């Protein structure tokens, strides 16, 4: 009962500068517990945010109601943030090892 | 020739009808009036007969099933026949339930025509020979 | 008038804040209060039941 | 729609307590009268006070300015900035609430 | 799927590089109103939605974009 | 051996309605439930110390037990199951001193016949069996801590 385009990471715009890693999680962590919290340091993106969530449907959530919030006497625009590209490569020696020891682990194949 | 394609061909053939705007005394599935026999193809093989007749009862009463099964290790094909006990109830089964998806599988209804019954010629099983002499149904 | 107003109207909104806060700290206990009598009440048919 | 209001101010007069009765006497007055010019005699100042009271001062101080124009017929011309324009698509909605303020009057704040 | 856990090296990879993260603080733990009257503020006439210039109209699924 | 046709249940058609992530749900809200029309809070008190006062009022029904990531209100102590109770607000009709009827939403208590079981005032109650819960009682969850009184707002 979700459209496909629905993620645990949000957008936010309209956001008051210089406000602090608390006041913003406490905003954001009403709608359940959050992975982790990017704010745009640089003067072009400077005033805006993403947020992680760890469960989807918590973002969902905070999409629906959060939109149009009141903070610091200015609406605050959430939107999904579609994941569109990978920005590094994946690593294949890490995550060689990584599957090695699972695999180690169960006693896979 | 995939199978879901021949559950996508069954939906178009309803869509189509509509866009035309046909009238239902000649619809597709007045070919098919004579028959109260649906064939049902694409089942999950976890799926029991009291399944199958559980969940096509909505459009009315079942009067037999045939839940086709393997000869050797009886485990199913995944394919039946069922016949109810209204001839129209068939339209609606084929209408509203083809392509329904049933533990993440989707599974086709189509009308079936002249249905020829499997001969009691194996002993093999006994609660077979049952349902195809009594078969499934109210009892006063 | 409208400087006045504001005044007024927060003062007076303010008083009631007050009395409201004052009213709930005070049914809060009194719930508190309670539960721990039927507790004390269980230490020591008019009921709905089904099939 | 008006008919039923008009049932309904019969309904209201006739199921008031002992209406009819004039044994000791009393009397039972019922005036009807128009708000003579009210729309004309708005003062666009104390409407934008008192719309601020009530929307976003953004919203009053659109509708107030918007009171303010150029009213041109043929050769002839001329800046409203008295009255409300009663062709805006919002008027109805200052009228009643300015008329509110005007039942205040006749009324008390406690009847 | 989506539900997946996201490890916190590969993440990176899902951002670009403006951002910085911020550490969690140790509060966080995961788990009517009457009449008033206003105050005057210019702040809202201030945010702009759209770009300026000769730009034609951001609709507010394109954001991220532009 | 073949598995010759069967005409019973199973519980495949079972999981594809009432099956949550991490495991099927053996219950299924009925029609009648409703939302609460009053706040009711649950107090827990492990002995003399008091815990949070939960805060019930918000949904129709809840789900005790086990797993936390299941449940709604986890119990941790190992003498819950995995599915032990359900909460249940329901609308039910009753009869007035007028003679009327009429519905009022009232909340009851359903254990899903837990090994240890439940104990209402002290009594243990019968499994698939709905009761309704009176203005103050105490709750408990077979041999672990923190017996659970309830009250609503307006109780004074």
């Amino acid at each position: 009962r979700l459209p496909p385009e629905v993620n645990r990471i949000l957008y936010i715009r309209n956001l008051p500068y210089k406000i602090t890693a608390e006041e913003m999680y406490d905003i954001f962590g009403k709608y359940g517990p959050i992975r982790q919290i990017r704010v745009g340091n640089t003067p072009e993106t400077r005033g805006t945010a993403y947020v992680v969530y760890e469960d989807i449907f918590d973002a969902k959530n905070a999409c629906d109601h959060l939109s149009g919030f009141n903070v610091c006497n200015r609406y605050l625009v959430v939107l999904y943030y579609n994941a569109n590209r990978a920005f590094q490569k994946m690593d294949t020696k890490k995550k060689e090892e990584q599957l090695k020891l699972l695999k180690e682990k169960y006693g896979i194949n | 020739m995939n199978p879901l394609t021949k559950v996508k061909l069954i939906n178009e053939l309803n869509e189509r009808e509509v866009q035309l705007g046909v009238a239902d005394k000649v619809s597709w599935h007045s070919e098919y009036k004579d028959s109260a026999w649906i064939f049902l193809g694409g089942l999950p093989y976890e799926l029991t007969e009291g399944d199958i007749i559980c969940v096509f009862s909505q459009y009315g009463e079942i009067v037999n099933i045939n839940l086709v099964r393997d000869k050797k290790t009886g485990k199913s094909k995944g394919f039946c026949f069922l016949c109810y006990e209204d001839q129209r109830s068939t339209i609606l089964a084929v209408d509203n339930f083809n392509g329904i998806k049933i533990k993440g599988r989707t599974i086709r209804v189509d009308h079936v025509s002249n249905y020829r019954a499997p001969k009691d010629s194996e002993e093999i099983d006994d609660v077979t020979r049952q349902l195809q002499e009594k078969g499934c149904g109210a009892r006063t | 008038a409208d400087r006045k107003a504001r005044e007024a109207v927060e003062m007076r909104a303010q008083v009631e804040r007050k009395m409201a806060q004052k009213e709930k700290e005070k049914h809060e206990e009194k719930l508190r209060e309670m539960a721990q009598k039927a507790r004390e009440r269980r230490a020591g048919e008019n009921r709905d039941i089904s099939e | 729609p008006p008919p039923l209001l008009v049932y309904k101010w019969c309904q209201g007069i006739n199921n008031l307590q002992d209406v009819w009765e004039t044994s000791e006497g009393e009397c039972n007055v019922m005036l009807e009268s128009r708000f003579e010019k009210m729309y004309e005699k708005i003062d666009l100042t104390l409407l934008n006070r008192l719309l601020r009271l009530i929307v976003d001062h953004n919203i009053a101080d659109y509708m107030t300015a918007k009171n303010n124009v150029v009213i041109n017929y043929k050769d002839m011309n001329h800046t409203n900035s008295y009255g409300i324009i009663r062709g805006l698509q919002f008027a109805s909605f200052i009228v009643q609430y300015y008329g509110l303020v005007m039942d205040l009057l006749v009324l008390g704040l406690h009847r | 799927e989506r539900n997946r856990p996201l490890s916190d090296e590969e993440l990176d990879a899902m951002f670009p590089e403006g951002y910085k993260v911020l550490p969690p603080p140790a509060g966080y733990v995961p788990i009517m109103t009457g009449f008033h009257m206003q105050t005057e503020d210019r702040t809202m006439k201030s945010v702009n939605d759209q770009p300026s210039g000769n730009l034609p109209f951001l609709k507010p699924d394109d954001i991220q974009y532009f | 051996a073949k598995e010759k046709p069967s005409f019973e249940l199973s519980g495949a058609l079972l999981e594809d309605t009432n099956t949550f992530r991490g495991v099927v749900i053996k219950y299924s809200e009925p029609p009648e439930a409703r939302i609460p029309k009053k706040r009711w809070r649950l107090y827990p008190f492990k002995n003399d110390e008091v815990l949070p006062v939960m805060y019930i009022h918000r949904q129709s029904a809840y789900l005790l037990g086990r797993h936390r990531r299941i449940a709604d209100i986890p119990i941790d102590h190992p003498s819950c199951s995995k599915q032990h109770a359900v909460f249940q607000y329901r609308l039910v009709e009753y009869t007035r001193a007028d003679g009327t009827v009429g519905r009022r939403v009232k909340p009851y208590i359903i254990d899903l016949g837990s090994g240890n079981g439940t104990f209402l005032n002290n009594k243990r109650i019968e499994p698939q069996r709905y009761y309704e819960l009176k203005e103050k009682d105490v709750l408990k969850f077979g041999f672990s801590s923190r017996e659970y009184v309830l009250l609503h707002e307006s109780s004074d």
